[PDB]
DNA sequence: CTTGACAAAAGTGTTAAATTGTGCTATACTGGGAGCCGTCACGGATGC
DNA sequence: GCATCCGTGAGTCGAGGAAGCACAATTTAACACTTTTGTCAAG
């Protein structure tokens, strides 16, 4: 976010827009309280035998 | 009975929505005025 | 003429012979009503 | 309330079928197969 | 700016519903027996 935050001074507009899309995903993880690597799955959930009867 | 039909509860519809956005590995959580969870299964599914 | 009073109609009326044909779509085959019956597997809502 | 025969009513224990799981074939074999094709809107993202 | 690409969207009820075999391992079935349970008449 530090990174991005300084990025987001650049002149140009396109390097700007790209940091802010960038942190709006950063800021997105830092505020829920998720962590980034829980995008990928270790264990698949199975569903319930009865909604898949 | 004779009686006034009762208050509605949860629909069945939204409880297999939930444990369908379960199988996608999301954690859809319903929550009380505090922010506190509340269990719409009647602790059918708490471990 | 009017059969419920005698009296003819104001104006003269189109009579005539005409060919009239009896559909498929009968009342009898559509009215339904349900209060309570068979209910769907997964969502457990009645069937349709 | 008991009190002793009784009889199924059921369970426990082997045994043998009947079913199920698993390993094995020694001439030489060495890169798949089916679409094929009449719509139009929009964003939004990239190739720069 | 710019094309080119992909992705998402496009009304509602109803009515139509091709190995084969060998053998080992496991399970199922059929006995056998004992052990409850349920009745009985009493007493």
């Amino acid at each position: 976010e530090k990174e991005l935050l300084e990025e987001m001074k650049h002149p140009s507009r396109a390097r700007r827009a790209k940091a802010r899309k960038r942190l709006e995903v950063v800021r997105a993880f830092l505020d829920s309280g998720n962590r980034p690597e829980w995008m990928i799955l270790e264990a698949v959930p199975v569903l319930p035998p009865d909604l898949r009867p | 009975k004779g009686e006034d039909v009762p208050e509605p509860s949860v629909p069945e519809s939204f409880r297999v929505l939930v444990k369908e956005l379960q199988a996608l590995a999301l954690d859809v959580q319903t929550l009380d005025e505090k922010d506190n969870p509340v269990d719409i299964f009647e602790g059918l599914a708490s471990k | 003429y009017d059969g419920r009073t005698g009296e003819p109609i104001e104006g003269p009326i189109v009579v005539g012979q005409m060919f009239i044909m009896k559909l498929y779509h009968m009342v009898e085959d559509k009215m339904h009503a349900r209060s309570t019956g068979p209910y769907s597997l997964i969502t457990q809502q009645p069937l349709g």
